């Protein structure tokens, strides 16, 4: 570490964190893929109150019927300090306006991002048949080739004295 | 080692004839959805069908091998957990005996079958031939006091070190080594002596647990050039 | 995930959306059978998985020489003989709890006192 | 017995005297599809045997639940004169007998 | 070995002997030791090849 | 379509219906019992080999 | 004293060490390192004791890691140079029904991250839906070139009814058994790509075989009766053809 | 003991009629009931023909169709080879099923295809129920299960395994009902129905 703080052991976890490379894959228990016949209400018993509040308070009308729900681990983001709005603009930036994604905030009892394939002004038929398909592969993709934060080619972190 | 023998193989198919005659149900009609707790049954790697009452297919099994109905060198073992019933007769498994261990209510225990009557009969055909009928290991075989098993077969039993103090329900002396009980009760078989694991050059060492490992087997080693009288002719 | 089978040809269903209704059908690829779906949930996967702890309990487990016998006590009908093991699963990421069957009820219950 | 397939020059009307149709006629016809042991099916599939000689009885409760076999004295005291028949499936669905004869090639 | 139940991590089970060589060692601890005197002496044969390799 | 498929008739007929699928089993309570269950390890016991 | 069991051959007395091999006819699954495209692989070195004392290899690969979008088991047979899907090598086995096949792979009707993982097998076996397409897909990929375009399905059956998994049995009329092997070895191959069973370890003593002076001369002579019987056939077409006693 | 249960006459088959006649099993594989009596459409052939492209083959109806439009128009080796020792009984199984038992009705709704079973085809016995409330008993000859062959319009060797060749082209999800729509790639059951109302609408 610095000479300035080699002693202190915030900052010490401070850079580790910010050289180690940690994946959603790592903060992540499951994901799902359902489907809602619109972009407004939900049939799961939990996300009701996520969706009311985030559309509530602020495009919508062409994204797709088919969602992809992930399912993060409260332990997991406590290892490593992380929050949700970090992890939800990295996926909003790794596709940067292609896709609509909400996220729940920390203090919900459950944490789940909902994400939505917004599709183009133009109609495929054709696609139609692979959409879910497409879903499992953007799924692998962002579970695979995210960088949340660290540097590649490195696989933990140990804090010594 | 000393005790330890290779199987010479014999015929499967009287024993899959037995297995279909006491209610193996054949592999054409097995529907897995409509038995959902059939044992698998397999002989010589074969999946021959499946059964519905292991325990007693396993029990009529063993009791035809203990008494000598099939060749005690088949080896038979059941995986609970998995459900699935084994036997082999194959040629080259390697084997060696234990003795039995059976519930015994009379004492209220679970006890070795072998007893002093047993022994002394065994003695008596030791030294007569220095006429009582012969008895011999084949007769203990026969009798189901002792029983050949296999490593696989190992894997689904559980073994007594000795007699003395394990198949026991439950000062010391300070010299004596510390020896772990593991309080179990559900042995269901016996080692002979564990002095029979050792090999032929390995039973020469005196004390050769009082001894670091590598010497025993440097000892091991050098018997084998030490003169002596390999032959009287 | 409750995969659904045809009923004319028993082959596989596969998800599909009717636009007339905005509606969830499953449909087969190549009878053309299809059938309203049940819920929204059409995949999963399930990276931490608890699947497989308990795998291999059979009404005759108690017949296993090799399993350890126990005296905790049984939370349903107050029996003292059990017989425990450790996770079924070989992943090198779960704990040493221990899952302990009753041989009185056939009930498993769990050693576990952070998350029960 | 080869012969054409399609036969689109009608043939059949003479080589076979027969109709080619199957006889779908006793097909409303109950039957039992029983397993045999060893021992028994030795001797009840056996070809110098089955004159037509009365080979025992079948005895069912009335209401049901429990079938046996009482087969006759003709067993010799050798094997047990009484048999209980297990139900394995009492519905059975797409399971039908059928025979297999030749055709007769002239005419 | 086939002698303890499934699932035991006690150190008699999984390879602590607590005897010493003057009071002998009990055949399960005889057996442990065997494997460890083993794994030294494979580390010993290769070891003198690759160090001989690795010399010249 | 093919103008040969080189078929093979037969007289065949249709004369049942499989309803009851059953299995002979040996009554336990029979004065001959335990016969079979003799002629059923001479089974296995007995070696046709020479 | 002497206690004998060795061979005096030139007066030199020779004894038979006895050779340890792995045992056949068990199925076993082991992992395969990072770089390659396997992951697991279910191999099972059928052999039968009696009779031809020849042995066939049957290998099943799941290809594909677990980062990967889909994962396919494909198995390889003897004499076809190509790894056949599972799905269509049971529908030339006959069981063309898609939830048949997932009946003799996966025996529990809740098991439905098993299922999922055998998703992308019956994905791509879907073009083939019918036991004949299926045998000369199979077919055409032997190795014989003799075949030329309606002994394709004969030849296809004739390998998977005397060279696929000889130790069960080699005469016709078996497909179900075959079937249900297979679907055997694919579920433990899943079990364990599951990460519910460990690889099974190939220092088990239960899983070798010690071969003694016996078996070791059994196929010796085989050999050499081979030979003998091949020698007595020459002779009698010589004999035959060039006129000679 | 009392009269309360039911006893019947069981008898043996005589084998003056068992001559020169085999009596086998029929297992239909599907999970619907099937009656050939009332869902077949009569008349029904069941022999022995080769399956190989059981789909382009003509049906009993066209064929009947066929006639009836025919009838209005016209209105050196080696000399010295090894044969290897095969069992009689394995060889002459082969011959006997080398062209497996097909059951077709005569629109071509049904066409199944027998395969012999071997693990249990003697072991069975029949019992015949007579309608006299007698049982009799006929010895078991063979095992075969009938398996549906065309039903849903499968497609060819050659289309299935140009579908497969290539990573990147994917097999499209509904691609059999959009082929459907163009009308190729159909039944023999269709393909004769279509045909015999296009000619009946005349
Ligand atoms: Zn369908
Ligand atoms: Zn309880």
């Amino acid at each position: 570490l610095e000479p300035g703080h080699a002693a202190d052991q915030e900052q010490a976890k401070l850079i580790r964190s910010a050289i180690e490379h940690t994946t959603l894959k790592s903060v992540t228990i499951a994901s799902e893929i359902y489907y809602d016949p619109d972009p407004r209400s939900t049939v799961i018993p939990e996300d009701e109150e996520i969706i009311q509040l985030h559309f509530s308070l602020l495009s919508f009308d062409q994204q797709s019927p088919w969602l992809l729900r992930l399912e993060l681990d409260r332990a997991a983001m406590n290892d490593k300090d992380l929050t949700m709005g970090q992890v939800g603009e990295r996926i909003k930036q790794t596709f940067k306006n292609d896709l609509f994604v909400i996220w729940s905030e920390d203090n919900d009892e459950k944490l789940i991002i909902r994400c939505r394939v917004v599709r183009p002004k133009s109609l495929d038929a054709e696609t139609e048949a692979e959409e879910d398909h497409m879903l499992k592969k953007i799924e692998n993709t962002m579970l695979e080739n995210i960088t949340l934060r660290g540097v590649e080619n490195i696989e933990r972190v140990v804090m010594m004295k | 080692s000393l005790m330890s023998c290779i199987s010479v193989g014999t015929d499967p198919m009287p024993i899959i004839t037995f297995l279909s005659e006491w209610g193996m149900e054949p592999l054409e009609d097995y529907v897995p959805h409509q038995s959902p707790d059939a044992t698998r049954v397999f002989v010589n790697g074969v999946w021959h069908g499946v059964h519905r009452n292991p325990a007693r297919l396993m029990e009529t099994l063993r009791t035809l091998r203990r008494k000598g109905d099939i060749n005690p060198e088949v080896s038979m073992i059941r995986d609970i957990r998995e459900k699935e019933l084994k036997i082999f007769t194959d040629a080259g498994r390697v084997y060696r005996p234990l003795f039995i261990v059976e519930d015994d209510e009379s004492l209220g225990h679970k006890e070795l079958k072998v007893r002093k009557g047993h022994i002394a009969k065994l003695m008596a055909t030791e030294y007569q031939d220095i006429d009582v009928e012969e008895y011999t290991w084949s007769s203990l075989l026969n009798e189901g006091l002792v029983e050949y098993i296999d490593a696989e077969e190992e894997e689904s039993i559980l073994i007594a070190m000795q007699p003395e103090d394990l198949e026991p329900a439950e000062d010391v002396d300070p010299a004596k080594r510390i020896r772990v009980s593991h309080h179990a009760t559900t042995f269901t078989h016996c080692e002979i002596h564990p002095s029979m694991i050792l090999g032929v050059a390995a039973s020469i060492i005196p004390f050769p647990d009082h001894n670091q490992s590598p010497r025993n087997t440097y000892q091991s080693a050098m018997g084998k050039q030490a003169m002596g009288v390999f032959l009287t002719n | 995930t409750t995969f659904r089978f045809c009923r004319d040809c028993n082959n596989m269903l596969y998800p599909r959306e009717d636009k007339e209704n905005n509606r969830l059908l499953f449909e087969c690829r190549t009878c053309s059978y299809v059938e309203e779906a049940g819920s929204p949930l059409v995949y999963r996967h399930e990276l931490i998985t608890n699947i497989g702890e308990t795998a291999g309990v059979v009404q005759d487990i108690g017949s296993d020489p090799t399993l350890p016998r126990s005296d905790r006590e049984c939370p349903k009908c107050h029996s003292r003989e059990n017989v425990f093991f450790q996770s079924q699963q070989r992943r090198k990421d779960t704990s040493m709890v221990l899952f302990f069957v009753c041989l009185s009820c056939s009930h498993i219950f769990t050693s576990d006192q952070k998350n029960k | 017995e080869v012969f054409d397939g399609n036969d689109i020059e009608n043939n059949e009307t003479k080589v076979y005297e027969e109709s080619l149709d199957l006889d779908l006629e006793r097909s409303n016809r109950q039957v039992w599809l029983v397993r045999l042991p060893m021992f028994l099916a030795e001797k009840w599939r056996d070809r110098n045997n089955l004159h037509g000689q009365e080979l025992g009885k079948i005895r069912i409760n009335k209401d049901g639940s429990k079938i046996t076999l009482l087969l006759n004295e003709n067993d010799n005291d050798s094997i047990p004169h009484e048999y209980d028949l297990e139900l394995t499936k009492k519905v059975v669905e797409n399971e039908y007998v059928f025979t297999e004869q030749n055709l007769k090639k002239y005419q | 070995l086939p002698h303890f139940s499934k699932d035991d991590y006690s150190p008699e089970s999984k390879g602590f002997v607590e005897n010493s060589y003057l009071r002998g060692l009990t055949p399960q601890e005889f057996f442990f030791h065997a494997m460890g005197g083993r794994e030294g002496l494979i580390d010993t044969a290769v070891k003198t090849a690759e160090t001989g390799y690795i010399q010249r | 379509y093919i103008p040969y498929v080189k078929t093979i008739p037969k007289k065949t007929a249709i004369v049942g219906t499989v309803c009851h699928e059953c299995q002979v089993m040996p009554s336990m309570n029979d004065p001959n019992y335990h016969k079979i269950v003799e002629q059923r390890r001479n089974i296995v016991k007995l070696n046709n080999k020479e | 004293f002497d206690m004998g069991g060795y061979f005096i051959i030139n007066g030199s007395e020779k004894v038979l060490i006895a050779q340890e091999r792995s045992a056949g006819n068990i199925v076993q699954v082991f992992k395969k390192a990072a770089p390659s495209p396997i992951s697991h692989v279910a191999e099972i070195r059928s052999a039968l004791e009696k009779g031809s004392r020849f042995i066939s290899t049957l290998q099943v690969k799941l290809y594909g890691r677990e980062g990967s979008s889909a994962r396919t088991i494909k198995a390889t047979l003897p004499y076809i140079k190509q790894d056949i899907p599972i799905v269509i090598i049971f529908r030339a086995l006959g069981i063309i029904p898609d939830g048949e096949i997932l009946e003799h792979i996966c025996y529990d009707v809740n098991d439905w991250q098993m299922l999922e993982m055998l998703k992308p097998c019956v994905e791509d076996g879907f073009v083939i839906q019918d036991r004949e397409t299926a045998l000369d897909f199979i077919g055409r990929r032997g190795t014989a070139l003799g075949i030329k375009k309606e002994k394709r399905i004969q030849y296809a059956k004739d390998i998977l009814q005397k060279e696929f998994l000889p130790h069960i049995t080699q005469l016709e009329g078996f497909e179900s058994r075959k079937a249900f092997f297979l679907g055997y070895m694919i579920n433990r191959l899943l079990l364990c790509a599951l990460d519910r069973k460990d690889q099974d370890d190939r220092d088990h003593f239960g899983k070798k075989r010690l071969d003694l002076a016996g078996p070791l001369l059994a196929q010796l002579f085989k050999t050499l009766f081979k030979k003998l019987t091949k020698d007595i056939f020459r002779y009698m077409q010589r004999t035959v053809e060039e006129a000679h006693d | 003991d009392p009269n309360e249960y039911n006893e019947f006459p069981l008898r043996a088959i005589p084998k003056e009629d068992l001559e020169n006649m085999r009596t086998h099993l029929l297992k239909f594989q599907s999970k619907k009931k099937i009656n050939p009596v009332t869902d077949f459409h009569l008349p029904v052939r069941l022999h022995r023909k080769d399956t190989r492209n059981l789909q382009f083959q003509l049906t009993r109806a066209e064929i009947v169709q066929r006639q009836k439009e025919i009838s209005e128009y016209k209105k050196l080796r080696r000399k010295t080879r090894q044969l290897k020792v095969l069992d009689e009984n394995a060889k002459k199984l082969r011959f006997e099923e080398f062209y497996p038992w097909v059951m077709e009705d005569f629109d071509g709704y049904n066409t199944w295809v027998g395969s012999y079973e071997a693990g249990n085809s003697d072991s069975y016995v029949l019992l015949s129920v007579e309608d006299d409330g007698s049982f009799t008993m006929i010895p078991a000859d063979k095992v075969y299960k009938f398996t549906a062959r065309n039903k849903y319009a499968t497609l060819t060797i050659d289309e299935a395994e140009k579908r497969m060749d290539k990573k990147s082209g994917e097999v499209p999800r509904w691609l059999m009902k959009h082929l459907d729509n163009i009308g190729t790639t159909t039944t023999r059951y269709d393909r004769t129905r279509r045909k015999l109302k296009a000619v009946a609408d005349q």
